[PDB]
């Protein structure tokens, strides 16, 4: 739509400017426009797409959590009926969040994943698919929640299978995937023991491969390993 | 809440 | 427009929820809707209107400053021609900022100021008018800049005249007006000596009236006095 | 940059 008249390179340039200006909604719109040009994305471009939408959905998730907590407190025993406004506004934010998730999933399905043949690209996109289904799961209820959870699980599992066959255990995309899948198990799937096992095995297999890395690669891998350890400390 | 992968 | 079907009280309630959720664009839309109901605003409601638009325009101002600095560096001696993208994107943000300022000024002109008869309300709105003209001045150039600067000055001056006749020197609206008018003099009007004089006189006349205040009133007045002192230290 | 009045 609105970015169809702008050059791909200009969209990428403006995404980078939007990032510097902390204008993440603009950044996401620019990167959506770039994806819709139909060409595969470079590593740097995949990162720009991810940063943009992560910041947009992250603000929405934070807002939804605030409103859901107010709503839950409004619905307790001996709370004053305050009318429909809290629910309405929580629903408004929820619907916007779902729309962002649907937009990202649509870009991945049309046609980023199917055109991604290298492991680094395909795993990145499958991880993203699991992440955006996970964000949908955070706000879902009931049987709808069940199917969304299964979709997140399936995307993460495909990404796991590829990453284990095609990437070293210290690869940051592989590590971040495993981190996020462990969060899925703990926070979404009610499988804390699976979460703990995955985080431990991931950490230990990365530790054993650190000796192969340059200083810069070591910094990235150890940063994610620290997040695995942080979660293990929270979970045990 | 558990920590997921941070942005760049 | 879009808020016409929602009750005034529900708009105010949702503005407060949006504030808690740090959803300031939503907050501003709710408060615009409340203003357009046509009734005067209470003190609390005036504060909600101000908080909402201050946070929206504040993010835009911060973004515009980042982009203007990149643009200025792009236009230096021995810089690579990078094309029209930085200017285009700075213009996009600028136009959105101007639109927000025009929206606020329109609410003040239709009809908040004319219906405000009490000094506390009228001064609040005239200060806001000066502020939003000042934000327009920050991005303006040339002769357009001259007329916008004059409009800011005129609004602030009317607010000053009323506040000096009708409010004590410690009143926080009077103090914040004087603070902002001093910023106008220093940062916009190229009148640093006027800025310094106004800040000093305001500080000293407030100091002399602090003995009349309760603990809570004292806290608010002294907070703004500290900002006057901070600026005086920066300016001298 | 000079400091103006902060929000609530
Ligand atoms: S090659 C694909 C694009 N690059 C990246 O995603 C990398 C960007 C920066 N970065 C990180 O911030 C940390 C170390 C947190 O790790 C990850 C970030 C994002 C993902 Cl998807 C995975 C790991 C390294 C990765
Ligand atoms: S009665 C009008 C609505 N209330 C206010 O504007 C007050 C809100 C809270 N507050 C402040 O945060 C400080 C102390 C910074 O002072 C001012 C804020 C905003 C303005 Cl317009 C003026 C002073 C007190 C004022
Ligand atoms: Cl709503
Ligand atoms: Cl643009
Ligand atoms: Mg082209
Ligand atoms: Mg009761
Ligand atoms: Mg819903
Ligand atoms: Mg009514
Ligand atoms: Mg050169
Ligand atoms: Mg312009």
């Amino acid at each position: 739509g609105a970015m169809g008249s702008m050059e791909r390179a200009s969209l990428i340039q403006k995404a980078k400017l939007a990032e510097q200006a902390e204008r993440y909604e603009d950044m996401a719109a620019f990167m959506k426009g770039a994806v819709e040009k139909g060409e595969e994305l470079s590593c740097e471009e995949r990162n720009l797409l991810s940063v943009a939408y992560k910041n947009v959905v992250g603000g929405q998730r934070a807002a939804w959590r605030v409103l859901s907590s107010i709503e839950q407190k409004s619905n307790e025993e001996g709370s004053e009926e305050k009318g429909p406004e809290v629910r309405e506004y929580r629903e408004k934010v929820e619907t916007e969040l779902q729309g962002v998730c649907d937009t990202v999933l649509g870009l991945l399905d049309s046609h980023l994943i199917k055109e991604a043949g290298d492991a680094e690209s395909r795993v990145f996109y499958l991880k993203m698919k699991g992440d955006y289904y996970r964000y949908l799961a955070e706000v879902a209820t009931g049987d709808d929640k069940k199917r969304i959870i299964d979709s997140a699980r399936s995307a993460y599992q495909e990404a796991m299978d590829i990453s284990k066959k095609e990437m070293p255990p210290t690869n940051p995309i592989r590590l971040g995937l495993a981190l996020n899948f462990s969060v899925f198990h703990y926070e979404i799937a009610n499988s804390p023991e699976e979460a703990i096992s995955l985080a431990k095995t991931t950490f230990d297999e990365a530790m054993a491969d650190l000796h192969t890395l340059s200083e810069d690669s070591y910094k990235d891998s150890t940063l994610i390993m620290q997040l695995l350890r942080d979660n293990l400390t929270l979970w045990t | 809440r558990s920590t997921s992968t941070p942005n760049v």
